[PDB]
């Protein structure tokens, strides 16, 4: 049927299928980097102007009023008849309303083809010099080679020490609050 | 004022309208209905389109068939010409007697009289049967109970009360066999010809 | 440029106060469900385009959900419904 790289991620939901429709449809041509470009510009714009969203996702409005707004605000990107296309499948069953989560899925895409992996660190207190770069080091030799990490910081001071580091298929809780945390809970439940 | 037909389920149809959108209970005809089709509309289900109920078969209907909205309810033909006739659901004569050339048309949906309207005093509809009229008397407006099976001339007091009311007082009866079966419609109004409260050719009808 | 295309996308559409005023989604039964009133609160009576009244019982997330005190038939789909400001008093 379609042909693809043949589902670089597991992504669900009818949003689903239309993410991986478009990504074959947009492989079969060379025209993946312009539309993941044009989404991610339409899903700025959206963001911007919440009237715009509110527009789109009316029911009292009709469908063509909805697709000559979504081709105006689309002639301004200068985007390609991929994207026109994608836009106009979406608004003609009435599944524009969902249009954050097709582009949601189509950004979970390109994460696996780009080889990009979530990576998830928390720390009591933010760190830098020492830190970041030994973490980024540490983080490289966690794949297979094709493969890159995109790093999401965070802080928490309720945690007390240590670090709580998430990975897209595994986690590790080697942090010292929890640490201290289950030997006082060891301590009372024993002793 | 014109829509489509969205779904066929059953008895229900929903239809998706254009422009402007029927209020609840108008009537929308079918237009490729040779017996013709009239829809009640029961909800509004949003998207421009409502849920209608069918006052008559359902079968051969295709997706996207004209419906032609009437901007009132199901309008039926009212008067004297419609004593003595047989009229279904939608005002169509089911006698074979011809058409019912009539001047009025009202619609089956009107509001109640109001609390100004009413009067005061309870006064009874005299029936001229002499039980009736003494043990248990006849209220006028109110609800009365004729009970009856096999056998009793419960056919013959339901004709004997039509022609004593138009007779004492002037005014006429309607019979309404809601969901009744077509042996005992068939018995019920060749008993109304023949004792004479149905009269063909003399205008002298009724009920 | 963008700025005056998205404003003239706006002005495409009416202009409607969708916190104080409602568009009935649908009327029937004497309960209508309305897109906007959104800052109507719980039990609230609520004034229609005909000069019936209803109360605001079910708050939704994408209607609001009102019993309307009258028949139906005065009210049309698409009607203004705008709030009274204070629950049900008699």
């Amino acid at each position: 049927a379609t042909q693809l790289v043949k589902a670089p991620i597991q992504v669900f939901g009818i949003e689903g299928r239309y993410a991986t429709a478009l990504y074959s449809a947009a492989v079969k041509q060379k025209k993946l980097e312009a539309v993941e470009k044009d989404l991610v510009q339409l899903n700025a714009s959206l963001k911007k102007f919440p009237r715009l969203g509110e527009l789109l996702k009316n029911p009292t409005l009709s469908r063509q009023l909805k697709k000559d707004a979504i081709g105006s605000m689309l002639k301004e990107q200068k985007a390609v008849d991929l994207t026109s296309n994608f836009l106009d499948l979406l608004t003609e069953n009435n599944r524009l309303k969902m249009v954050d989560g097709v582009i949601n899925a189509f950004k979970t895409i390109m994460a696996a083809h780009r080889g990009e992996v979530i990576c998830e660190v928390t720390s009591a207190k933010p760190l830098d010099e020492a830190a970041r770069k030994d973490l980024e080091v540490a983080l490289k030799g966690f794949l297979k080679p094709g493969q890159n990490i995109k790093l999401t910081l965070k802080t928490d001071p309720a945690i007390i020490g240590g670090l709580v580091v998430s990975i897209g298929d595994r986690f590790v809780d080697m942090s010292i609050g929890t640490k201290i945390k289950r030997y006082t809970a060891a301590l009372k439940t024993a002793v | 004022s014109n829509g489509q037909i969205t779904a066929v389920i059953g008895a229900v149809v929903d239809v998706q309208f254009e422009d402007q959108l029927p209020p609840i209970l108008n009537a929308l005809e079918v237009q490729g209905r040779s017996p013709r089709l009239i829809l009640e509309v029961a909800q509004h289900l949003g998207e421009n389109t409502v849920r209608t109920i069918a006052m008559d078969g359902t079968e051969g209907l295709v997706r996207g068939q004209n419906v032609l909205d009437t901007g009132a309810p199901i309008k039926i033909p009212v008067g004297p010409e419609t004593l003595g006739r047989i009229m279904n659901v939608i005002g169509e004569p089911i006698d074979e007697r011809g058409p019912i050339v009539t001047d009025k048309f009202a619609a089956i949906h009107a509001d109640a009289p109001e609390f100004v309207e009413m009067s005061v005093q309870q006064e009874i509809l005299v029936t001229g049967i002499k039980v009736v009229d003494l043990l248990a008397p006849y209220a006028k407006g109110g609800k009365i109970g004729l009970f009856g099976g096999a056998g009793v001339g419960k056919t013959v007091l339901i004709m004997e009360l039509i022609n004593n009311v138009a007779k004492a007082h002037g005014g006429y009866s309607v019979f309404a066999g809601v969901g009744e079966r077509t042996r005992e419609g068939n018995d019920l109004y060749h008993e109304m010809i023949e004792s004479g409260v149905i009269s063909l050719k003399d205008k002298t009808s009724k009920v | 440029i963008s700025a005056v295309l998205e404003e003239k996308i706006l002005g495409a559409a009416p202009k409607e106060n969708l916190e104080e005023t409602g568009r009935v989604l649908s009327i029937g039964d004497g309960i209508a469900r309305v897109y906007g009133l959104k800052n109507i609160q719980a039990e609230e009576m609520v004034e229609f385009s005909s000069g019936l009244k209803g109360m605001a019982l079910n708050l939704e997330p994408d209607n609001v959900g009102i019993v309307v005190f009258g028949n139906d038939k005065h009210i049309k789909e698409g009607d203004i419904v705008k709030r009274t400001g204070a629950i049900v008093d008699v």
